[PDB]
């Protein structure tokens, strides 16, 4: 719940299929890579073992 | 004073009571003789005016309507005092009497103002300018005539302020003499109003003075009139008011937008009055007060097509020429613009038929309040937010 | 004189709907003056105190 | 700072538009006020 | 700011009588004992206590 | 001499032998008019410019009480505060969804991507009863002790009250209310390696003990042995349901519930 | 302060002791021969600026003759050249017996 | 709506909404102190 | 500047105006006056008392 | 828009900056790449 | 059902316009305006002024430009302002830095001014009964005072909407000039298109 | 500007300033400026050498 | 718009002057010129009757067409004017080949 400076905070869980998370930067520069702050399966109720 | 045997009348009761037949009943003279009296009143004269012979329900709505009228009369009283200050300045600066003050042109204004500048009181010239300039707005003797007549009609609907204008010892002008009066100017003026505007009880709601249950029932009893006295005739099977001369000329008292709005089930479509005049359907919906609810009154295109095609079957009117529309009406009252666009756009009424049916629409000048203009502009929510907005 | 005093009350009337919202104007509407036009009566107010 | 030359151009950023700097449209030639050097001795002491 | 009931207006009016000043009584008349109307033939005489 | 800017005793008029009543009444009248004129001069001397900077800024009234102009469908609606949707703590939830927002105690279902703070409600008699004001102060204390940057801090009216005044007092690089019914984020400010919030304490380690501050109590903090000291900022929630520092609380002589001390 | 013929003409600004209401005099004469300033009575109200220290306008207000005038004070004169204010109790003569209007708009006021 | 539930308007409220109505009947010094202030013209003309 | 006016008046052999320090540091002058009136001391206020 | 056909023929899209940057020449380039090994992580005040 | 919980998010549901913000430099932004058309983000020696107005494509209204002309120089007059990064906080909803005047608003106000001029001349016999030309729409003297009394109101409100357009234009000119004559460094980090002004 | 006018003594409304007379001239002669470049205010002939 | 074209060209000429950097209009008087032009060109119904509504999106226009065709209070002497797609736009024009 508290984030450091140079440490990247949580990634935004994209929609399920995650085909359009790069198609919705079609407006953006053509060659953009996957966004590092995006995730298909980021669940913060994921209980680690 | 609200002594026993005295109870809040109705409009029929008021017509039967305050009906004496004289014709030298000048609207703007009886009204000014009533309003100056209510300006010389003092705040205890509003004290004993709730007839004690009522349940707890009606007594508080009585105090409610009463402090409404009382605020309204004090507004008019301060307006009229600032007005008599304006007339006094114009008269004291020019010499002309206040009587002839209320009709001088902007032409006379410029002429007299140049006169004033010639001898050197330009500050006084501008004082007269602004006095006259806003007196041109409010100095018309029938300035808010219809809502003065309506608040007086509410007063006379109380049964309490019936004697309070009379019997006052009064002093005379320079022939300094004391004498009781008897002229119940309220009796005269209310008789004149009841006898002149037999639809005054509908203008009352329309002007919003009927805060409890605002102008809806008045709108229905006005639509039924403007349809029955326009089309040859339109019966009362319950709430349906449709003709016999065989157009599809219906006015349908569908229901209550707001009671439906805030009642158990949430929908989006609920017209007040469905007016069908051949190929054209019109759903009149009285806007609500929850700006969070005015967003779910206008029916959706699914509804506006589902009424179109259901009507084209049942009403038999051909499909290509079926044009379902909406008409939103201001939430608590009705501005003259909305009465214009009820009659003209919705009903088939031309000026010589209106001026014959609703002869007071000429005096109506109620407009939209600034807090109220935005009732029609609804908030647009996309189709991915059906879970957030209303 | 602070908050513990008896209250001072509204130096006006507290009305409902059609009081000062564009209906008309009270006596507090003709005496108020726009800055451009001069005062009625002349005073030799200082510039420094004016500002 | 005075040694490392970088940034001494900003004191003459005003010559971006030649015509504008000659015209002297706005007095605000200064990096921090009206002049490049206004109160170099006091005003900078404002900082703790 | 109290409402002199019929008894109280009568009282003060006696006082005006004895002191011999009509003005003193004209205002009690103008203010309070105006909405006092005689018992018209149809209406009940001592309308009951209500509140 | 050409001048720019340009009597009852002198006319020596024979003073009217006013009756003892036409003397006493005018004595009382001049006395009362002088009293109220002195009160008016004291009112114009003790006038705060918060109110003096408007008497001659609101002169723009035309003489006519003119109609108010209708404008576009909406320009008077409050914008939302910008917040990037993809690199984010919570989406800055819109205002239109104002019927979607629940409460701190009972929150809605928003920001599924993110954890949710929990409440702080004890169990027995023997425990102190914490409160959002306590937990916000110790969230912030632990984060400034861990050199974090953003804290996700509980959201009650006087928690973000404390935050808006701390931010006004510079103890915090910023805050944000995402309208998240439960949380909101406080971005902390640092200096020379050490936190700017040197210490931050709750007025009460308990909730069951509300500490109303007398205006004199709050005036004896800004008075360190004769030196006026607005250094340590104290947040107190007045009677008007406002949350203000002790400095504006004693500039208007009202005291409020004690919320936090900080410096 | 100037002389045109030796006689000195000072520029000053007479001010209510609170410097609220003020009235300037471009070139007034300086006669070191009358031990009191004689300003027209019209300013007794222009410079009556009722403050708190002085409840009424002035502090001293006495019907004097030279009775022509109202000797009133204290009024804060301020001469252009000098930096020290000069506080006076001027005679306030009326403009009737003593029409101090010498020429077109001039005044015949002396320090 | 509670504004008029319960009880009516205590009608001295008009004593605020109306100033001409509230007065103090007998003046200030009548109860014998008219000559307290030595220098009021009240005393000056009473004594002489 | 105040030391300068003093050197100058001395050299013209005219009386100095000992109100020049006051007229140059008026802000500081009134701030000392109110500092005294507030914290009842005499002399001049030092930055430790601000 | 509604009627963009005229100048929309030669639209000037955005350039591939992400690609340009990723394909710049790096002072740390390696013939065969290897993911660096893990750094020491502070295990507590007991463990440093 | 239900799609995304926040409804319409600009990266997952609808297209993301503008720049990405992998910091929170716009999320932790303080409203310098009562309508929140501006938001602020100050460090210690810097000040970042982010126009927050994507619902109208950053097209500044007259009022917003009057507020911005003052927040820009309120920051470029502060003492701990070394640089003022002025920019647009496009929350993913626009690619615009600062659109022009809200020409929609200017059209609205102008059309209403002309609608009132027309409801006014739809009463009058003798708008042009005068001989000189400096005379403008209002105080068109009539020998009728049931028509003077109504047309004067309409013509005054016409003058008022025309002023509400005049003012948007003057506000925006003065805000360009606010930026131009700003004393301190005003780095207008132009991140996206920017129409006329 | 509204307060520059106030401290400027309000607008003096003089009738017919820029209004022209039949023969094309204006009534109420305009206000005329007396400004130029000062031709004897080089500061050097002032604070000269001693 | 054609009069827009000619206006904007004479605008450029006025802002430019002779063209030399000693008379290309500064910011002050450049913006004074621009104010004169856009001001005298808003008062033309070219703009606010037709030229405003062109920049609505092709979905905004439909959001308006549904309102204009279904809501009365938005059409008949409405509290605020709603533009007519056929007033603004003229289908299938032809000018010298285009």
């Amino acid at each position: 719940v508290a984030f450091d400076f140079d440490d990247q905070l949580h990634p935004t869980r994209t929609l399920d299929n995650e085909g359009d998370s790069y198609a919705w930067c079609a407006e953006q520069d053509p060659t953009l890579g996957p966004h590092p702050d995006l995730d298909a399966s980021f669940d913060p109720n994921r209980r680690v073992f | 004073h609200a002594t026993y045997d005295v109870a809040p009348l109705s409009h029929k009761e008021l017509f039967s009571i305050y009906q004496n037949w004289d014709k030298t009943r000048d609207e703007l003279d009886l009204l000014e003789e009533v309003e100056e009296r209510i300006s010389k009143w003092k705040l205890n004269k509003w004290e004993m005016r709730i007839p004690p012979l009522l349940t707890a329900r009606e007594k508080e709505l009585m105090r409610q309507q009463q402090e409404l009228l009382k605020s309204i009369f004090f507004d008019w009283g301060k307006c009229r005092d600032a007005l008599n200050k304006d007339l006094e300045l114009i008269s004291s600066i020019t010499g002309l009497p206040k009587g002839t003050v209320r009709e001088k042109n902007r032409a006379w204004l410029q002429e007299e103002a140049a006169k004033l500048r010639w001898v050197g009181e330009v500050s006084k010239a501008t004082r007269l300018r602004d006095a006259f300039l806003r007196l041109e707005v409010y100095g018309s003797r029938d300035h808010r005539l219809l809502e003065r007549l309506c608040c007086i009609y509410g007063l006379g609907l109380q049964g309490s302020f019936e004697s309070a204008f009379s019997n006052y010892i009064v002093e005379d002008p320079i022939t300094k003499k004391i004498y009781v009066d008897e002229k119940n100017s309220f009796r005269d003026l209310l008789a004149y109003i009841i006898h002149t505007y037999p639809q005054i009880d509908i203008i009352y709601d329309f002007l919003g003075f009927n805060f409890i249950g605002g102008y809806r029932s008045s709108l229905r009893r006005y639509l039924e009139c403007m349809v029955s006295r326009s089309t040859e005739g339109e019966k009362i099977p319950g709430r349906l008011v449709f003709g016999r001369g065989k157009p599809a000329e219906i006015l349908f008292d569908f229901g209550n937008s707001n009671e439906s709005l805030v009642s158990g089930e949430c929908t989006q479509g609920f017209p007040d009055f469905v007016f069908v005049k051949g190929s054209d359907m019109t759903l009149i919906i009285i806007a609500s007060e929850n700006s969070w609810l005015r967003n779910r009154q206008l029916p959706h295109r699914k509804q506006m097509e589902g009424i179109a095609r259901r009507a084209s079957f049942v009403l038999g009117i051909p499909f290509s020429e079926v044009r379902v529309r909406n008409l939103l009406l201001p939430p608590t009252y009705l501005d003259k613009d909305s009465i214009v666009r009820i009659n003209e756009a919705v009903l088939g009424l031309s000026k010589e038929e209106q001026r014959n049916l609703a002869p007071w629409l000429e005096m109506y000048q109620k407009e939209l309040d600034s807090k109220d203009v935005d009732f029609c502009s609804l908030m647009k929510s996309t189709n991915e937010e059906e879970w957030l907005t209303l | 004189g602070g908050p513990g005093s008896p209250v001072k009350g509204p130096g006006y009337y507290a009305p409902p709907m059609e009081g000062e919202h564009q209906r008309g104007y009270t006596a507090e509407w003709r005496d108020l003056k726009n800055p451009m036009r001069p005062p009625e009566f002349p005073t030799p107010w200082e510039r420094k105190y004016k500002q | 700072f005075v040694d490392l030359e970088t940034g001494t151009s900003l004191y003459f950023r005003d010559t971006r538009d030649s015509a504008e700097a000659v015209a002297h449209a706005a007095d605000s030639k200064g990096l921090k006020g009206m002049d490049n050097a206004i109160d170099l001795y006091n005003e900078y002491r404002i900082v703790p | 700011q109290t409402w002199p009931c019929t008894s109280t207006i009568c009282a003060y009016l006696d006082v005006c009588v004895e002191a011999g000043e009509k003005t003193w009584a004209m205002e009690a008349w103008n203010r309070y004992c105006t909405e006092l109307k005689f018992l018209q033939p149809g209406e009940v005489d001592p309308k009951p206590v209500s509140r | 001499a050409k001048v720019y800017g340009a009597h009852r005793l002198l006319h020596g008029k024979r003073e009217r032998q006013g009756s003892l009543f036409a003397i006493a009444n005018d004595v009382k009248y001049d006395e009362k008019r002088l009293r109220q004129q002195l009160n008016a001069m004291l009112e114009e001397e003790r006038l705060p410019p918060r109110t003096r900077l408007e008497r001659n800024k609101a002169n723009g009234g035309e003489a006519l009480p003119q109609r108010r102009l209708v404008d576009l469908p909406g320009v008077e609606r409050r914008r939302d505060l910008p917040a990037d949707p993809i690199t984010r703590l919570f989406f800055q939830h819109k205002g239109d969804h104002a019927l979607y927002y629940g409460t701190y105690d009972n929150p809605s279902l928003q920001d599924e991507d993110r954890i949710q703070i929990e409440k702080r409600e004890p169990r027995y008699w023997t425990y102190n009863v914490f409160t959002p004001v306590y937990d916000f102060c110790h969230r912030i204390r632990e984060a400034t002790e861990q050199r974090k940057r953003f804290v996700i801090v509980p959201s009650t009216v006087e928690t973000r009250g404390c935050a808006r005044v701390m931010l006004g007092h510079g103890l915090v690089a910023g805050f944000r209310d995402f309208h998240n019914d439960r949380a909101f984020a406080v971005e902390l400010k640092y200096f020379q390696g050490d936190s700017t919030i040197n210490v931050i304490e709750p007025c009460a380690y308990d909730g069951k003990t509300e500490f109303e501050w007398s205006p004199k109590m709050m005036r004896r903090l800004m008075n360190t042995h004769g030196i006026h000291n607005r250094l340590v900022v104290y947040i107190c929630r007045t009677a008007d349901n406002r949350v203000i520092d002790h400095i504006q609380a004693v500039k208007e002589n009202v005291g409020g519930r004690g919320l936090i001390m900080v410096h | 302060f100037r002389m045109k013929g030796g006689e000195m003409f000072v520029e000053y600004k007479i001010m209510s002791r609170d410097h609220r209401r003020s009235i300037r005099v471009e070139d007034a004469i300086v006669d070191p021969s009358v031990a009191r300033t004689v300003v027209p009575l019209s300013w007794l109200e222009q410079l009556r600026s009722p403050s708190l220290r002085l409840h009424t306008g002035y502090h001293m207000e006495e019907a004097v003759y030279v009775p022509n005038a109202i000797l009133a004070g204290p009024v804060v004169l301020s001469i252009t050249g000098q930096s020290v204010p000069v506080v006076l109790n001027p005679y306030f003569v009326p403009d009737d017996t003593w029409g101090i209007r010498r020429n077109r708009d001039e005044w015949d006021l002396r320090l | 709506d509670q504004r008029y539930k319960g009880i009516p308007r205590p009608a001295i409220t008009n004593l605020h909404y109306e100033p001409e109505w509230n007065y103090t009947l007998y003046r200030a010094g009548t109860h014998g102190s008219q000559l307290s202030n030595p220098r009021s013209p009240l005393t000056a003309e009473v004594l002489g | 500047l105040v030391w300068h006016h003093f050197k100058a008046c001395y050299d013209a052999c005219v009386e100095p105006d000992w109100t020049l320090p006051k007229r140059l540091f008026a802000l500081e002058w009134i701030r000392d006056v109110r500092a005294r009136k507030h914290g009842l001391f005499y002399g001049k206020m030092r930055f430790a008392e601000q | 828009s509604v009627y963009a056909n005229a100048m929309a023929q030669f639209a000037i899209c955005r350039q591939p900056w992400n690609e340009y940057i990723n394909l710049l020449t790096k002072q740390d380039s390696t013939p065969y790449h290897v993911e660096p090994q893990e750094k020491p992580a502070y295990r507590g005040r007991k463990r440093g | 059902n239900r799609g995304h919980s926040n409804g319409r998010v600009p990266g997952l549901n609808t297209p993301f316009f503008g720049e990405f913000d992998r910091k929170m430099m716009q999320a932790m932004s303080r409203p310098l305006n009562a309508d929140r058309t501006i938001t602020g983000n100050d460090g210690r020696f810097s000040k970042t002024i982010m126009i927050n107005e994507p619902k109208t494509h950053q097209a500044l209204s007259g009022k917003t430009a009057s507020e911005l002309s003052v927040e820009i120089d309120k920051a470029t007059n502060a003492v701990h302002s070394k640089l003022t990064v002025l920019e647009a906080a496009q929350s993913g909803l626009t690619n615009y830095y600062c659109g022009g005047l809200n020409f929609e608003m200017l059209g609205f106000d102008l059309h209403m001014a002309e609608m009132l001029r027309e409801k006014a001349r739809a009463i009058l016999n003798g708008v042009a009964s005068v001989s000189s030309t400096s005379v403008m729409v209002t105080t068109t003297s009539v020998p009728t005072k049931a028509q003077e009394r109504e047309v004067g109101q309409l013509l005054r409100d016409a003058l008022r909407y025309e002023d509400r357009v005049d003012d948007a234009i003057r506000q925006h000119a003065s805000l360009i000039w606010r930026v131009y004559t700003a004393p301190r460094p005003l780095m207008a980090l132009t991140n996206g298109k920017c129409r006329g002004t | 500007i509204s307060d520059m006018v106030e401290d400027a003594g309000g607008l003096e409304v003089v009738p017919g300033l820029g209004e022209l007379d039949a023969k094309g001239t204006p009534v109420v002669p305009p206000l005329q400026s007396n400004a130029h470049v000062p031709q004897n205010v080089s500061f050097y002939e002032m604070a000269r050498h001693p | 718009s054609p009069f827009a074209l000619r206006a904007a060209y004479e605008m450029l000429l006025e802002v430019r002057g002779d063209g030399s950097a000693e008379r290309v209009m500064p910011l002050a008087e450049s913006l004074a010129t621009e104010f004169k032009y856009i001001s005298r060109l808003l008062r033309r119904p070219d703009f606010y009757r037709v030229g405003v509504h062109t920049d609505k999106s092709a979905e905004a226009w439909e959001e308006i067409r549904e309102e204009r065709q279904r809501n009365l209070h938005k059409t008949h002497q409405p509290t605020r004017p709603l533009p007519d797609f056929e007033d603004v736009f003229e289908r299938n024009v032809e000018i010298d080949g285009h």
